């Protein structure tokens, strides 16, 4: 399945990339705050220009408000499994990660408040004409309070709590297809900082099995 | 053919209420087109009904029938699937709720007889179905005691009316 | 594949019957189903009962508080006063009181020897949820009842039924209402025994007190008949004797059971609830 | 009726039975541990015990040599019997072999047994071991034993 | 047959007729096609018969619904909750009148086997028979071959 | 003072109250990592819930065989009840009656059988007579019988139990076994234990001794059904482990001048080590002899 | 002799589901203390026995290399020596089969 | 629930001891009955 038939004039039309062009590493201790700066900004300004080229009426100031709307509405589709609307809000790279693990689970998610306004941390563009397509990725930082309660196939509470809101600091990356006349801005992926605090524990206990040794084999620590 | 047994692990129940009793997990697994007789397979499926997952596995490991190895193979992958994909906490906290065999798609072959005569030989296949329910195995029914019979007999005497009159 | 359409259609109808039987649909209010005109249904309700109800009062009798509070919640949710709907609380109280006093008068006149405790228990049974709900359901009261929840809760149904009695009381008066209570509540005693409606404990103790009130000697228990004494199916007839005169006799599977049953038989004779007592007179009052 | 019939009916008859048993015994002397159907190992175990007694007579005993020549189809094993196996059991009067039941054979579910000459150089079989003397039951009996011995000396 | 079908005892709805008689038929729902030939007799019944039938039975709410249908039907509902659907396909106006009048007189109970052609809650007025009803008593209630004062 | 029935209701309420308190200390569902160090299933790690998950829950993750055969747990080299919640990330091993050295398991079963005797003795005498529980002396298993020192009413100072009476106690013990009651454990501070056992003088003195031994003055409490007592160490999971159980003899300890302490004695074997009728009778005979703890 | 009538499923169920025909539950299954796998009380553990056989096979292949042909059985005793060990005083005069692995713990030197 | 026999759980040391113990009691029991007439016999 990796490649379609050979020597075929028709090719697969991809609408997104598989990864981030230049991964934005957030400064350590950014949660606490809740020369190189110019160099990164200049790279953003250059890339912003090629974004305003294809779409003249683009405003960086308006995006963080739009980014929040896309983010909230995308997560609300998970509550009612509105996959048809979700594809318009997220890319093909994000859609599997969001829905695959909850196919037979009930997700109750809600947006409570936004602690800090969203800030466009980085803006970058792809290499011109990868295969005739140019993409624009805008990394955004979100600090908001959310509530999540996941239930299993049998309606039993599996993760989180349904009424206790907790703080979330996550840098959502968006991506748009500039060349496409009908392309739009769509949640592309998420940056997980290495210093990010560990997620809340699950409810059930788990056992990690040891090595399954054949008779000839012997157990070595 | 029908493949309804595999679609029963896709039923998503609504979230339970705070005061409702915790619903036991139910796992449906089956193996299709086993080269073995359903009549012979029934005895092995009959053996482990109502048993705990660990007791059923022990009984099948020391059985000499060919179906025992196949059923043990099905029970193990069902046990793994229960904890991995169905949110079962303890792998040992499972019991055989249902276990039965079904007829598969079979093939016909010629069996030769003397005097130029023949018979039609069937190459038999079967299915095996198992349902695993979370929780301890339900206790067996205590033998009906003498007190129960005497109570039942007097009950029938007391429900006895004058028939064919006012 | 065979030509034709009729056989397929006929089979589709049966496939829908079996599908429905396997998965019976949740019950819904008769008002939500087709062929329903509330105003027409209200008028027929009175005509069936041969009662000249006031359509204004009768409609209010069916309105319950739960239906009003929920109706307002839906209005607020839709962002939509014109809902000044009067509940049946007032009518229910009037009907409930009248029914209890009316039933107490009917029962006191019929059985003058029953004490107040007995008559109260009979009135409580006749006006209870089980008896009232049974009568209300079989008179189309549930179909006309406006409630928040379906099936109508038993307490709500009982409240609505007595509201209808209150509406009749204002419309036609006490005499006309007394007949309604006689025809639909008093009838519920037709074949039922005294102690099937009035649940008592220790009948012998109650009997001893009654005979003291009547200045009669305490009853002496004696074995009148006996069969199968040593078997698993004995028969005992225990007779209660006052001054060496039989007042009651009762059978039982044991001497204790037979003795207690004899006391109940003695109580039934004392109060006038014997199985062979004069039946209730339902003839038109002269 | 088979009252008092101590020998089994195997192979293609009386001769084939001896040849079947002889092949098992020859393999046992070479390898010192073999696995075979339980009934066949049980029948051969008697011969394996008596072979050592003939080996103890010595290689100069003409009767012992003829017996060994018949029962050992591989002639390199006859020196082993007289010079390796028989000296090893010089200080024993019996119990030269141990026979244990192993899981049923995979193909035909035949009851299986492993037999070996004691004192071999091979990895030891997982012999069945009795419960430790330190268990609850064994400690209660040890006290009972101690008590009785104390009462007898008094 | 009786063994292959259910049965019940003769009974009434809320002791009907004891204090007063209440007609059990509560609602009638007709479905008559405007143009269907099978509904010819049902159309003729709605023009002259249904109006006079309603005057006589003011406790029955009749719902006439004219809609395209190949099989006209009448649905009768009773106070006890029973629902009966009766076809009037190709029936004459006289046949329909007879059917509608039959529905008006029925109680709504299941039309199944009735075990007894009578019912009563007080079958006995003098005391139901028991083995001692006609037996004489004996002095001191002594049993047969029983020595007294031993 | 409180009636006997009310005394249990008070003690159970205090026991239940302290249990609920310790559970609230747990912050949500903290996770501990328990590594399996047994010979079999080597390297198995259990990610369990702190202060809720017990060793029995770890056995449930493995197989039913662990649950049935495991009588006691060895947590970081220390014997640990199967139903005692684990408090930290640690190493865990499971002990059975048939281990090469089941000395610790023998003591646990040996202590538990004595506690079951105390339960029946307290509830066996008529309400008229007063039964005062003293202690469960630690006697070696090789002694032949487990003993439990009890002080009876002054009225029963010349009374010695009859054979039918001894059989009456045994039938009560077997009723406790048939009920299959778990051994619930609670490690509480001396202050909490002293409040539960205030009415009993012997327990107060006994509680004080155990608290003094440990720097933190925490005492181990155990409950079966409605009977609460103080123990010397970890116990077995359930009373259904016992199969053969009989109280053999009641001895009057000397000196009798201060108080007449009556030493009730019994012998028992679990299901896993049940003995033959003939062998069992020989054990009953030796159990009837007086044992002198050393 | 042929069947005079067809046998009903009701009759056949009584024959097939008779307790004699059913599989009996085994009460002699226990856990192996050494490995933890299941075993029967009177039968050796399958897992442990296989482990012993695998080592026995390895040693036998080494014996073959030393013998280097058929009809070459030794006239002296044999001792298996693993890496890091040398012949003892009692191992003198015995053929030494060297195994290129560490001595298994269950295999005790003698 | 698994069946058991007399020396199932006995160790190597206890099997000889139990055999000797029960054997001696049998012999002692038989020897104690060798004088029937001195042990309150029934009327002859
Ligand atoms: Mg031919
Ligand atoms: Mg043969
Ligand atoms: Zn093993």
């Amino acid at each position: 399945l990796v490649i379609p038939p050979e020597k075929s004039d028709r090719s697969i039309h991809l609408a997104c990339t598989a990864g981030i062009f230049d991964a934005y590493v957030p400064p350590e201790g950014d949660a606490r705050i809740s020369t190189e700066r110019m160099k990164k900004t200049m790279a953003s300004q250059v890339s912003i220009r090629r974004i305003k080229d294809y779409d003249a009426n683009f405003k960086i100031k308006d995006f963080p408000e739009k980014a929040k709307d896309i983010f909230i509405e995308a997560h609300l589709c998970l509550n009612n499994s509105d996959h048809d609307r979700l594809h318009t809000l997220v890319t093909e790279h994000c859609f599997p990660d969001m829905t695959w693990d909850i196919k037979y689970k009930t997700v109750r998610w809600s947006f409570v408040e936004s602690l800090e306004p969203s800030h466009v941390v980085q803006v970058r563009c792809s290499s011109m004409m990868n295969q005739g397509n140019v993409y624009g990725q805008i990394t955004v930082r979100m600090h908001t309070r959310q509530t999540l309660a996941i239930y299993d196939r049998f309606g039993r509470l599996m993760y989180g709590q349904e009424d206790v809101p907790k703080d979330v600091l996550e840098y959502v990356v968006f991506e748009k297809q500039l060349t496409n006349p009908y392309g739009s801005w769509r949640m592309h992926t998420k940056i997980v900082p290495p210093w990010a605090p560990p997620k809340q524990p699950i409810l059930k206990t788990v056992m990690i099995p040891g090595p399954q040794l054949k008779p000839e084999e012997e157990y070595e620590e | 053919i029908s493949r309804k047994w595999e679609k029963k692990n896709k039923i998503v129940y609504p979230p339970q209420l705070p005061g409702e009793p915790r619903r036991p997990a139910e796992i449906y697994h089956c193996r299709r087109q086993i080269k073995y007789s359903k009549d012979k397979m029934w005895y092995l499926a009959k053996l482990i009904r109502g048993m705990s997952i660990d007791q059923a596995l022990a009984q099948l490991e020391f059985n000499d029938k060919k179906g025992a190895k196949i059923i043990k193979e099905v029970l193990l992958e069902a046990q793994d699937m229960a904890v991995r994909d169905h949110n079962v906490e303890f792998r040992s906290n499972l019991y055989i709720a249902e276990s039965t065999s079904g007829r598969g798609q079979c093939l016909k072959r010629i069996r030769y007889h003397g005097r130029g005569r023949f018979g039609i030989m069937e190459k038999v296949y079967c299915h095996y179905f198992v349902k695993l329910v979370e929780g301890p195995p339900p206790p067996p029914e205590p033998p009906k005691t003498a007190v129960a019979h005497a109570k039942e007999y007097i009950q029938q005497l007391r429900s006895r009316t004058i028939v064919h009159t006012l | 594949v065979k030509k034709g359409f009729r056989a397929a259609f006929r089979f589709q109808k049966e496939l829908e019957r079996q599908r429905l039987l396997r998965c019976p649909p949740p019950p819904v209010r008769r008002s939500e189903k087709p062929n329903w005109d509330y105003h027409a249904e209200i008028q027929a309700f009175g005509h069936r009962l041969q009662e000249n109800f006031s359509l204004d009062l009768l409609k209010t009798a069916f309105v319950n508080s739960c239906y009003i509070k929920s109706e307002e919640a839906k209005r607020q949710q839709l962002g939509i006063v014109l809902l000044n709907l009067k509940s049946n609380q007032e009518l229910s109280e009037q009907g409930t009181s009248f029914s209890q006093t009316c039933l107490t008068q009917f029962l006191e006149d019929e059985y003058p020897d029953m004490p107040t405790e007995g008559i109260k228990n009979l009135v409580d049974f006749l006006t209870g949820e089980e008896v009232v709900c049974h009568v209300a359901r079989n008179l189309a009261v549930e179909q006309l009842t406006l409630s928040e929840e379906f099936p109508v809760p038993p307490a709500v149904l009982q409240q609505t039924f007595f509201a209808v009695i209150g509406a009749l009381l204002q419309s036609s008066g006490p005499e006309r209402t007394a007949l309604f209570i006689r025809d639909f509540l008093i009838t519920q005693m037709t074949g039922k025994e005294l102690f099937e409606m009035w649940k008592i404990i220790n009948p012998m103790g109650l009997l001893v007190e009654e005979l003291k009130k009547r200045n009669v000697s305490a009853p002496e228990s004696r074995l009148t008949r006996q069969s199968g004494g040593t078997t698993a199916l004995p028969l005992y007839f225990v007779g209660l004797y006052c001054d060496k005169k039989l007042i009651a006799e009762g059978p039982g599977e044991t001497v204790l059971v037979a003795e207690e049953e004899a006391a109940r038989v003695a109580l039934r004779k004392l109060y006038g609830f014997t199985e062979n007592r004069r039946p209730w007179n339902y003839s038109k009052p002269k | 009726i088979s009252h008092g019939r101590v020998f089994r009916r195997m192979g293609l008859g009386p001769e084939s039975r001896i040849h079947l048993l002889r092949n098992l015994l020859t393999g046992l002397v070479r390898h010192e541990r073999i696995e075979a159907p339980w009934a066949r190992v049980d029948e051969m175990r008697g011969y394996a015990e008596k072979l050592i007694d003939y080996g103890k007579l010595g290689d100069t005993n003409e009767r012992a040599m003829r017996m060994a020549d018949f029962w050992l189809t591989e002639k390199d094993l006859i020196p082993k019997l007289f010079q390796v196996l028989a000296p090893r059991y010089k200080d024993q009067t019996g119990g030269y072999t141990r026979m244990l039941q192993i899981p049923n054979r995979s193909l035909d579910r035949a009851k299986m047994a492993v037999i070996e000459y004691k004192g071999n150089c091979l990895p030891p079989l997982p012999l069945p071991r009795r419960d430790s003397h330190l268990t609850l039951l064994n400690q209660l009996l040890q006290g009972l034993r101690q008590d009785l011995r104390q009462s007898q000396e008094a | 047959t009786a063994r292959g079908t259910p049965s019940r005892f003769l009974a009434s709805v809320l002791h009907n007729g004891l204090g007063r008689y209440v007609q059990q038929l509560q609602r009638l729902s007709f479905s008559v096609s405007r143009d269907g030939a099978s509904s010819r007799g049902a159309r003729e019944f709605v023009e002259r018969e249904v109006i006079d039938f309603a005057r006589r039975n003011p406790g029955v709410v009749i719902y006439v619904n004219s809609r395209p249908c190949c099989v006209p039907r009448v649905v009768a509902e009773y106070l006890n909750g029973a629902v009966r659907e009766e076809s009037i396909h190709c029936k004459s106006v006289e046949e329909i009148s007879t059917l509608v009048q039959k529905l008006a007189d029925q109680s709504g109970l299941d039309v199944i086997r009735i075990r007894k052609p009578f019912h009563t809650d007080n079958p006995s007025i003098q005391g139901q028979w028991h083995p001692f009803t006609n037996k004489p008593t004996t002095f001191r209630g002594l049993r047969p071959r029983e020595v007294q004062d031993p | 003072q409180l009636s006997p029935t009310e005394l249990t209701e008070m003690r159970n309420d205090l026991f239940n109250k302290e249990k609920a308190r310790q559970l609230s200390l747990t912050p949500r569902t903290e996770k501990i990592e328990v590594k399996h160090v047994g010979k079999t299933d080597p390297g198995t790690v259990f990610v369990m819930n702190k202060n809720i998950s017990t060793p029995y829950s770890c056995a449930m993750h493995l197989s039913e065989w662990y649950c049935r055969k495991s009588i006691l747990a060895l947590v970081d080299g220390q014997p640990w009840d199967m139903y005692k919640p684990l408090t930290k990330s640690c190493e865990i091993k499971f002990l059975t009656f048939k281990d090469c050295d089941p000395g610790e398991v023998n003591k646990a079963y040996w202590r538990s059988c004595a506690m079951m005797m105390g339960c029946v003795i307290e509830r066996a005498f008529k309400d008229e007579y007063m039964v005062n529980l003293v202690r469960a002396p630690e006697v070696p298993v090789i002694s032949g019988a487990f003993c439990y020192d009890v002080v009876l009413d002054s009225k029963l100072d010349e009374w010695m139990p009859t054979k039918e009476n001894l059989r009456s106690f045994t039938k009560d013990a077997h009723a406790l076994i048939y009920k299959d009651l778990p051994f619930e454990t609670l490690e509480v501070e001396a202050k909490v234990a002293l409040e539960i056992f205030q009415h009993s003088k012997y327990k107060v003195d006994f509680i004080e001794e155990k608290a003094s031994q440990n720097p933190e003055r925490i005492v181990k409490l155990h409950r079966i059904g409605d009977f609460i007592d103080v123990s010397e160490g970890p116990l077995i999971p359930r009373t259904s482990i016992c199969f053969q159980y009989e109280v053999s003899a009641v001895h009057n300890l000397q000196p009798t001048q201060p108080s007449l302490i009556r030493r009730f004695q019994g012998v028992s074997l679990p299901v896993h080590l049940r003995a033959h009728f003939t062998i069992w009778d020989k054990l009953l005979e030796r159990s009837r002899k007086m044992v002198t703890e050393d | 002799a042929a069947p005079k009538n067809r046998r009903t499923i009701e009759v056949n169920r009584c024959r097939r589901r008779n307790p004699q025909k059913l599989i009996k539950v085994k009460n002699n299954i226990d856990v192996c203390p050494e490995c933890g796998h299941l075993k029967q009380k009177h039968v050796l553990c399958a897992y442990c026995y296989e482990k012993v056989c695998k080592e026995t096979a390895e040693i036998r292949r080494q014996i073959g290399k030393q013998e280097g042909g058929p009809f070459k059985a030794p006239t002296i005793e044999t001792v298996v020596l693993y890496t890091g060990e040398t012949p003892s005083e009692q191992d003198q005069g015995k053929r030494i089969i060297e195994r290129d692995r560490k001595r298994p713990s269950w295999f005790t030197q003698n | 629930k698994s069946g058991t026999w007399w020396d199932e759980h006995l160790s190597e040391e206890n099997v000889p001891f139990i055999k000797q113990l029960v054997s001696d009691e049998d012999k002692a029991q038989l020897a104690s009955k060798l004088c029937p007439l001195k042990d309150e016999p029934w009327p002859i």
